[PDB]
């Protein structure tokens, strides 16, 4: 499930006037048609970081693994974080970022390497270049990981009571037996084939994470997303290169080319196509916020569901009577083990 | 209300200069000065303004009395202590109530402060003032308002200001005015009685964008930072040789309309100065290029159309327009790029007995395409002859365009030579005699390589350019590498500066400090810019060292590093928060605490099982 | 707004310009106007859409948790939810999510089944817990030990095949009686 | 006249609307009155 | 409830310029103001 | 780059009228025309 896209914060005077202060003067003519668009941009931005709150900060306290592992005879060591590893990241959470690839990191500071791209600047020193920067999540992709640790550490450890009040002991045999025994099977069944249920878990898990491996795209929903933000701001800055019916598409040529009393026919018709392209743009990403919006509020209940406890609903918590869910943290995106 | 207002304003806490008197300075007027006074009871009379004060430029004198003010627009030659000697050719005199006010309460101690701001935005000189009782004993910090008093058009040219004493048998607090942006605080019962600036601290900014005068606790995003350019570079073509435009203007036999000739100008230097020298100019009509501004832009190819014509055909002779010559002899076309040139010419094209050299066409199949030569002598057929031949229902293509010494304006034989440019993406030769600058690389510098306008930082690269190649882009159409002209080398093009500054600050009903984060941008770059004095924005915070953090959002300024963790109260990005805490008061960087750290004791055999339990009450909204 | 126009007034415009060079001006007063009441129209769409997906859930928060118990975990409120009372706010609604919260928790011991005679006890509902020496079956959400008896748990297994099994002594009602 | 749908042409100043008495503030200088949005709210009549 | 709505596809090109060369010419200046239109179209209907 | 462009080109997998030579007909000129030869 998607449960964010790359925050921006446009800015409207640089964008459609590079530093032109006759463009500056003129732009001025239109009104608060700029202070709208930077309040919405704004507005989106800080309203993704509150989806990310939702979607992960579920628990105040932050719980940690027992120092040994040995839960049963299930196998937890491919969910379970790896320390070896200096981003503290399990292996199946390893695999959701090496497949998801970002255009704009945003967390660079690539300013100083403009001049050392040597080769043809790239799009990220294009957007630069005219005017778009892209902000950096406040949740950073590691303390993400700690809070998707933590909620991993309380359900296996304390079954559902800590998504209610304090975390309350209680072996996983034995968490597995209430879970069961919430579907209608008593808890003989699980105390009796305790060995076979352990060896069809591990292997599951096993298989999963080649179920993954070899996909072309099992992620295409985050890279869908992904894609979408840089199309959309590739379209964006490729509208900069086009007349909208007047001579030239350069402010700077134009400017030095003809005097202010002519020049500002052209001008005001660069504005009306620059303003409404960025218009364009502000409402389109408004609808894919509130979209994200929608699908990460239905990845904060189902967190809340399935993670903390057991769901009666068919098939919300996976297709099947469902047991139990592992959290984990995937670029822009969470990723459930029902 | 809150408005907001753009205009001429004394800068807060800004220099002023407090004088004494006990010869006489002439202060500098430039966009308003502001003017302020304390004194007894009276020893200013008024204030005497223009340019070099002589008898050969109008000025200005605002010289108080008694009972009036004696206002005039004149041009005084000089007193040197009765304040003038000269009223030649003066007029605009004004009389109205005296601007001086002076109250006592039966005591000398009541030294009102007299407040004077002047200035001359398109003439219409504006005078306002204020008389308050704050004694003068220092020069107050609480607000005042200031109203007008009279306000009329001069319309002259004022650079220099002076005043003018009184007799007897601490003062002079003067001010400059800037173009800012304020926002004023209206009373209910509209009085003015708060204003700040909006241009001179962050959380001035803050207030500024958010208007309003209690910014509540966060972090606001108010503007951009951008490092403008230290120097200018112009890299002009390697090429010294003057164009041919003199061999074009000094021409004798400038071929007739209908055969213009075309010359074709490459490879050379082009200075429009000699264009303005051969040229008592009649018809300087440009459409693709503003004549003024035609020495700074370089051009892939300049094509010379002359040929003499008539003087109403010069105004014929524009891009989309109608006529026999605009038909059927020469059309430019309606995207014309290129300016026209035209004067008269009586003198070569004029003899005693006359001469019908000249020639123009007025029958033609069909319209001439923009920029076709129609050299042809066919008859115009008329019904429905194969006539070949002169007379009627037969006639000749081309008439005689004859010009004698003595015809009217409308008439007499015009010199006409039109100017065709193509100012596109393409390596260009011919373009103005701006001089070639130096290079210098890593510096953020306003590059004009070859014509192509721009700004950003600059350096080696390692491009693998073809012998062609000239500029350089990407995937967007934006220029990003340009080939050096006179050293044939490969640079990039850097953005100057761009980013955007957020303001971090807890309520003003709380304190005023402020923090400053530059977003993403390595904070040494930011760093040497301030201390060049190269950043667009002009409040400079300050940085004592122990306030720079390098976040992977930017950089901060203004608070610095704790190591601890705490829930935070202002979100900055890339796990860092901000708050206002003790340490008295500042606020300071920490890493968030994601909650308390707590191991659970899962074991074997242990259960943990509540023996009590607790009714709370939540809310939802 | 000028929007490019001479001046932003039309009552200002019309007096001062006759109609056939006026209406350059009144053309551009209406390119700017039509498109800020377009603007505003959109942001309103995306608003109510926005306030409709928050008012299905305060619908449905209202079916549920008001009109019943929930056994959805957080939905109506954190904890073990119980009731729910709406109260009327100015365009929106609050709840007061009434919620069972545990507290002071005692670490005693578990034991997955009891092997009374060859045959493995397995409690009801709830938990085989011991003070740490005598074995009791209790409930979940509270401590409340009871004696072990044979209607407590039901029996089915072998004594073999259960891991960690705790030996103890299951009783009956029936064969004092 | 007064409490009656009017239109008004106060110094060139084109409008339509109902006009009466007030009690604002209005100082030697000031001439017109707007609002929060810049809207001509209150004009000072040049004969009275 | 419903599920699904109608599916369009709609043309800008000649929905704006009906079989004109010179106007799709002069509608090539303002860049992809209709690829978008396309796109946002087929991910409608994908998405339906 | 994947650089798209609307220029003159020769059109792919087209008709290219192979000569010999051993009297050099005119061949028409329109809208440009590719050559090439092999010696
Ligand atoms: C839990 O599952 C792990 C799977 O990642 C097991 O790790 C394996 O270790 C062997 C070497 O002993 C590797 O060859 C193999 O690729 C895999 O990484 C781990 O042993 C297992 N532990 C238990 C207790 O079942
Ligand atoms: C706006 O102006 C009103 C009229 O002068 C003021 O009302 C007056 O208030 C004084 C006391 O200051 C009374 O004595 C007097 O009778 C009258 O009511 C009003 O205060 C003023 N408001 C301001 C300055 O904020
Ligand atoms: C469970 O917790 C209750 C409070 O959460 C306890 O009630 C308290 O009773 C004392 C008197 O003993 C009061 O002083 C206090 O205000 C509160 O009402 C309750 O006793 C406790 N029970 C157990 C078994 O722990
Ligand atoms: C095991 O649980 C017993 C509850 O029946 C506790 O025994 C109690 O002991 C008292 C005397 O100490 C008896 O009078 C009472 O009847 C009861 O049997 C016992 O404390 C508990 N053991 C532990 C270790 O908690
Ligand atoms: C529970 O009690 C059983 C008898 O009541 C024990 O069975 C015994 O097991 C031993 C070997 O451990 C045998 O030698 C003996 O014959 C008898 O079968 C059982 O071990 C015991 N379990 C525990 C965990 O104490
Ligand atoms: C005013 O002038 C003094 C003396 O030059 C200087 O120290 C001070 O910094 C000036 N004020 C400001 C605000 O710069
Ligand atoms: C002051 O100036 C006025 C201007 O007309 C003049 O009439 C008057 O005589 C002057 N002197 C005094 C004392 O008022
Ligand atoms: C006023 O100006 C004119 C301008 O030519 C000049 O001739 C005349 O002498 C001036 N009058 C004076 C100086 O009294
Ligand atoms: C005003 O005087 C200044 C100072 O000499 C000069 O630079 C400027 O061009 C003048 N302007 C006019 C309009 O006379
Ligand atoms: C033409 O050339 C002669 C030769 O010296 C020169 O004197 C004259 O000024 C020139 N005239 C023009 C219009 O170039
Ligand atoms: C430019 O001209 C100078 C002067 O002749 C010469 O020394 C230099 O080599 C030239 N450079 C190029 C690139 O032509
Ligand atoms: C930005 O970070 C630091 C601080 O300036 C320095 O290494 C250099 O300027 C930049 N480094 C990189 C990797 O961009
Ligand atoms: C305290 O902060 C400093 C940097 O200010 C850091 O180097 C150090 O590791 C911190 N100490 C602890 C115990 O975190
Ligand atoms: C649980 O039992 C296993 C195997 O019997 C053992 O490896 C582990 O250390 C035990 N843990 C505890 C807490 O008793
Ligand atoms: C029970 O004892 C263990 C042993 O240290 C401890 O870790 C755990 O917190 C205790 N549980 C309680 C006091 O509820
Ligand atoms: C307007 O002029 C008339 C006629 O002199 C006079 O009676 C009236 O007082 C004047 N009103 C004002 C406000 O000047
Ligand atoms: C090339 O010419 C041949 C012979 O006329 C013809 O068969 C072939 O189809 C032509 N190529 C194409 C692509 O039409």
């Amino acid at each position: 499930l998607p449960v964010s896209m790359t925050k921006t914060s446009v800015d409207c005077t640089m964008y459609i006037c590079g530093d032109s202060t006759e463009c500056s003067n003129l732009l001025l003519q239109y009104g608060s048609f700029c202070t709208q668009l930077k309040r919405a941009l704004t507005g989106i931005a800080v309203e993704q970081d509150k989806n990310t709150q939702e979607v992960f900060a579920q628990v105040k306290q932050i719980y940690k693994t027992p120092p040994i592992k040995y839960f049963g005879g299930f196998n937890f060591s491919q969910i379970l974080p790896d320390p070896s590893k200096p981003s503290k990241r399990s292996p199946i959470e390893d695999l959701l970022f090496n497949k998801v690839t970002l255009a704009d990191a945003g967390f660079i500071k690539q300013y100083g390497d403009c001049l050392g791209d040597i080769a043809a600047r790239d799009l990220i020193c294009a957007q630069k270049f005219n005017g778009l920067t892209v902000l950096p999540p406040l949740l950073t992709d590691e303390m993400i990981a700690q809070y998707t640790s933590a909620l991993l550490a309380g359900t296996i450890t304390s079954g559902w009571t800590f998504g209610a009040g304090p975390a309350l002991q209680i072996p996983f045999p034995m968490q597995m037996a209430y879970r069961f025994n919430g579907i209608g099977v008593t808890q003989n069944v699980l105390y009796e084939n305790q060995k076979l249920i352990a060896n069809q878990f591990n292997s599951a898990i096993g298989k999963i994470q080649d179920s993954l491996f070899s996909t072309p795209s099992a992620l295409g929903k985050l890279q869908d997303v992904v894609n979408h933000n840089a199309q959309a701001l590739n379209t964006l800055v490729k509208q900069l290169s086009s007349k909208f019916g007047a001579i030239s598409s350069v402010l700077n040529d134009i400017l030095s080319r003809l005097d202010p009393p002519e020049a500002e026919v052209q001008i005001d018709r660069l504005i009306t196509g620059r303003l409404q392209s960025l218009q364009t743009y502000v409402t389109q990403q408004l609808i894919r916020a509130a979209e994200i919006r929608a699908s990460a509020n239905l990845a904060a209940t189902k967190m809340s569901e399935c993670v903390l406890g057991q769901s009666k609903r068919v098939d919300f918590c996976g297709k099947g009577y469902h047991l139990m869910s592992f959290p984990q943290s995937a670029p822009h995106g969470v990723v459930f083990l029902h | 209300v809150l408005h907001l207002t753009q205009d001429l304003f004394l800068p807060f806490f800004s220099n002023v200069t407090w004088f004494h008197a006990i010869d006489n300075p002439v202060l500098p007027f430039n966009d308003g000065v502001y003017f302020a006074s304390t004194e007894k009871s009276n020893i200013i009379r008024g204030w005497i303004f223009g340019t070099t004060l002589d008898s050969k430029t109008q000025s200005l004198l605002i010289v108080n009395n008694a009972t009036n003010v004696f206002i005039k627009v004149c041009e005084f030659q000089f007193c040197n202590d009765g304040v003038y000697s000269s009223a030649n050719n003066c007029t605009f005199e004004y009389v109205s109530q005296p601007f001086l006010m002076d109250l006592e309460g039966k005591q000398g101690n009541f030294k009102n402060l007299r407040e004077f701001v002047f200035k001359n935005i398109d003439g219409y000189f504006k005078i306002y003032s204020k008389h308050t009782p704050i004694i003068g004993r220092d020069f107050p910090q609480g607000f005042s308002a200031l109203e007008p008093l009279v306000d009329l058009p001069i319309g002259i040219n004022i650079t220099r200001f002076q005043t003018l004493l009184a007799l007897n048998r601490a003062d002079y607090y003067v001010g400059y005015l800037q173009p800012r942006t304020f926002l004023l605080k209206y009373n209910e019962n509209g009085t003015i009685t708060d204003a700040v600036d909006c241009a001179l601290d962050p959380l001035s900014e803050t207030k500024c964008t958010l208007k309003s005068f209690t910014v509540e606790k966060g972090i606001y995003q108010t503007s951009n930072f951008r490092v403008q350019p230290t120097e200018s570079i112009v890299r002009f073509p390697n090429v010294t040789n003057l164009c041919p435009f003199h061999e074009v203007f000094n021409a004798t036999r400038f071929a007739s309309v209908y055969a213009w000739n075309r010359k074709r100008i490459s490879n050379c230097v082009a200075d429009y100065s000699v264009l303005y020298n051969f040229a008592p100019f009649f018809a300087f009509k440009c459409y693709g290029v503003s004549p003024t501004k035609l020495n700074d832009l370089c051009f892939t190819n300049v094509y010379a159309d002359s040929f003499v014509i008539k003087g109403n055909e010069v105004s014929q002779i524009a891009p989309g327009q109608t006529g026999n010559i605009a038909d059927y002899n020469y059309k430019l076309p309606d995207d014309f790029t290129g300016c026209v040139i035209a004067w008269n010419s009586n003198k070569l094209d004029s003899k005693h007995s006359g001469n019908y050299d000249y020639w123009y066409r007025l029958f033609r199949k069909s319209k001439l395409k923009p920029f076709e030569r129609d050299i042809s002598t066919e008859i115009y057929q008329a019904g429905n002859k194969p006539c070949k031949g002169k007379g009627p229902n037969c006639y000749f293509p081309l008439q005689s365009y004859g010009f004698r010494p003595t015809y009217g304006v409308g008439h007499q034989p015009y010199r006409v030579v039109v100017l065709s440019f193509e100012l596109l993406h393409a390596p260009a030769t011919v373009c103005g005699p701006k001089k070639s600058t130096n290079l210098v690389k890593n510096k953020c510098v306003n590059f004009n390589f070859n014509g192509l306008t721009g700004t950003g930082v600059l350096t080696k690269s390692n491009k693998k350019f073809l012998p062609f190649q000239q500029f350089g882009r990407d995937i967007v159409d934006t220029t990003d590498a340009v080939r050096d002209p006179q050293t044939l080398e490969i640079l990039d093009i850097t953005p100057c500066s761009f980013g955007g500054v957020s303001v971090i600050t807890p309520g003003t009903n709380t304190s005023n400090q402020v923090a400053v984060l530059y977003q993403g941008v390595n904070c040494t770059e930011v760093s040497v810019a301030i201390h060049a004095d190269q950043l667009t924005p002009t409040w400079r915070v300050y940085s004592t060292g122990s306030n720079v953090f390098q976040t992977r959002a930017g950089c901060l300024i203004g608070a610095e590093y704790v190591n601890n963790s705490y829930e935070c109260d202002i979100p900055i990005g890339a796990g860092i928060c901000a708050s206002y805490q003790t340490q008295s008061q500042s606020i300071i960087a920490y890493t968030m605490s994601l909650g308390a750290e707590n191991s659970v004791a899962y074991s074997n055999n242990s259960i943990a099982i509540p023996t009590n339990f607790t009714i709370s009450v939540t809310t939802e909204i | 707004s000028k929007f490019g126009a001479i001046s932003s007034v039309l009552n200002d415009i019309l007096s001062r310009l006759d109609p056939p060079e006026a209406e350059v001006q009144i053309d551009r007063l209406i390119t700017g106007r039509l498109q800020s009441l377009q603007t505003y129209v959109t942001q309103q769409l995306i608003r109510a859409a926005e306030i409709r997906a928050s008012a299905n859930l305060a619908a449905t928060k209202m079916s549920e948790c008001v009109l019943g118990q929930s056994k959805r975990v957080d939905f109506c409120g954190k904890g073990y939810h119980l009731m729910s009372f709406p109260q009327s706010a100015p365009h929106g609604v609050v709840f007061l999510h009434v919620t069972y919260v545990p507290a002071q928790e005692k670490n005693f011991t578990t034991a997955p089944a009891i092997c009374h005679d060859g045959k493995a006890h397995f409690p009801r509902e709830g938990v085989f817990v011991s003070n740490g020496t005598h074995w009791f079956v209790t409930q979940r959400n509270f401590y409340e030990p009871q004696i072990i008896t044979t209607d407590n748990t039901f029996v089915s297994g072998n004594c073999d095949v259960v891991i960690g099994i705790v030996n103890n002594t299951v009783y009956d009602p029936l064969q004092l009686e």
